[PDB]
């Protein structure tokens, strides 16, 4: 429909202009970078470099490309200045087979990066074994051969070095043991799964290991279930918990890094549901505020009650669970429920991914399909 | 369709 497209372009233009006008009363920080190629994935690397005698530091982000088969794809590392504000630079490009659907660094060895790539292969790169800019086609340290179709689920086990979980559109979850010692710069190793789960009946959208329990894996799917897997058990059995969490597709799961029982799901039904693992079959609460499918989900690494979500409504929302149930005035209620702390409306296309900065409080990096990287911080008046 | 929360601006402006 042409009229729909005309209206969408007009409303995005008007909303952006209204957003820019109110930025000074919303943010302590907004940095905008136009990327040469759009990225489906983003993750802060864990290192921070103070520049002494200066009011900034240097931090780094993992990006990828998705040319869609035209040109060479790349895993990239961007260096960004942050106030203790201005520049970005791609400090490393590593050739990559196909779209970078997701990229994640190994928590115990940040120079190792796993990706989800061409036709379902996952890839391992040791970025210290690659130059800053390389001529040819991809030469990964390892290809993980297992999925038969492209995928977006990818998570390292933070309590078992080299243990990786993937999930893809073939409805399969793979578990892997990546041993970096066998790597060389010469040739690509072939790794195959140590276990496969066939526990979903539709695309597997997200997997995540429990941060404090090495054998607990959570997964969510287009089949509308949230499942909790015990990784020590018979892979052919049913998962210990199958939860009918939403009535529409579930795109993301996120386990709270402070409260071991608290878990969030994000769904095409426009909501985020909260779950307690000790009564997993009815939800604790529904976070309502998005106007379209919710895709991205990440707990704050610094504050137990703070959750961020992103949506095809082009907003990133920050939720403060301590404000649940709090009395509102009618004029305040016009903005939505009280637990909706902050809305970031600076993007102008669909949000691909976002990531909380681990070295700065209240800093998010978020990407949209129109090549825009934004690094922002809501005003301390709002969150203090 | 809110692009920001007005109560946020009210909090920051004053």
């Amino acid at each position: 429909e042409l009229n729909a497209e005309i209206d969408l372009q007009k409303t995005i233009q008007e909303e952006y202009k209204l957003w820019k006008q109110n930025v000074p009363f919303l943010y302590d920080l907004v940095i905008t970078h136009a990327l040469e190629w759009p990225s489906l994935t983003i993750q802060w690397l864990p290192d921070k470099k103070t520049i002494p005698g200066t009011d900034y530091s240097i931090q780094r982000l993992i990006l990828g490309t998705h040319t869609s088969g035209n040109d060479q794809n790349y895993l990239q590392i961007a260096s960004v200045q942050l106030p203790n504000s201005y520049t970005i630079e791609i400090s490393q490009k590593i050739p990559h087979d196909g779209d970078v659907n997701r990229a994640r660094y190994m928590p115990q060895k940040p120079e190792i990066i796993a990706t989800m790539g061409e036709g379902g292969n996952a890839y391992i790169f040791d970025t210290t074994c690659h130059d800053a800019l390389t001529t040819g086609e991809a030469l990964p340290q390892a290809v993980l051969k297992g999925h038969t179709a492209e995928g977006f689920g990818l998570c390292w086990n933070p309590n078992l070095p080299g243990n990786l979980a993937t999930g893809a559109e073939d409805q399969v979850i793979c578990l892997w043991d990546v041993q970096t010692q066998s790597f060389t710069s010469s040739e690509t190793k072939v790794i195959s799964p140590i276990a496969k789960y066939h526990r979903h009946t539709d695309i597997v959208n997200d997997v995540q290991f429990h941060p404090q329990h090495e054998a607990l894996l959570a997964s969510v799917s287009d089949d509308c279930t949230l499942q909790i897997h015990d990784t020590r058990l018979n892979p052919e059995e049913e998962a210990p918990k199958v939860i009918q969490a939403h009535s529409k597709a579930i795109n993301a799961v996120a386990i709270n890094p402070f409260n071991d029982y608290l878990l969030a799901t994000a769904s095409a039904d426009k909501t985020v549901a909260l779950w307690d693992l000790r009564n997993p079959y009815q939800r604790l609460h529904t976070l309502e505020g998005h106007e379209d499918e919710v895709y991205g989900l990440e707990w704050s690494p610094h504050d137990e009650p703070i959750l961020a979500s992103s949506s095809t409504d082009r907003r990133v929302c920050i939720w403060d669970l301590e404000k649940i149930g709090e009395e509102q005035t009618p004029e305040d209620a016009e903005d939505g429920s009280p637990e909706l702390l902050f809305m970031h409306g600076g993007h102008t296309n669909r949000i691909s991914e976002f990531s909380w900065c681990p070295n700065e409080r209240w800093v998010v990096g978020s990407l949209a399909d129109d090549n825009i990287l934004q690094i922002w911080s809501p005003s301390r008046v709002i969150w203090g | 369709n809110r692009v920001f929360l007005r109560r946020n601006v009210r909090a920051v402006k004053m």
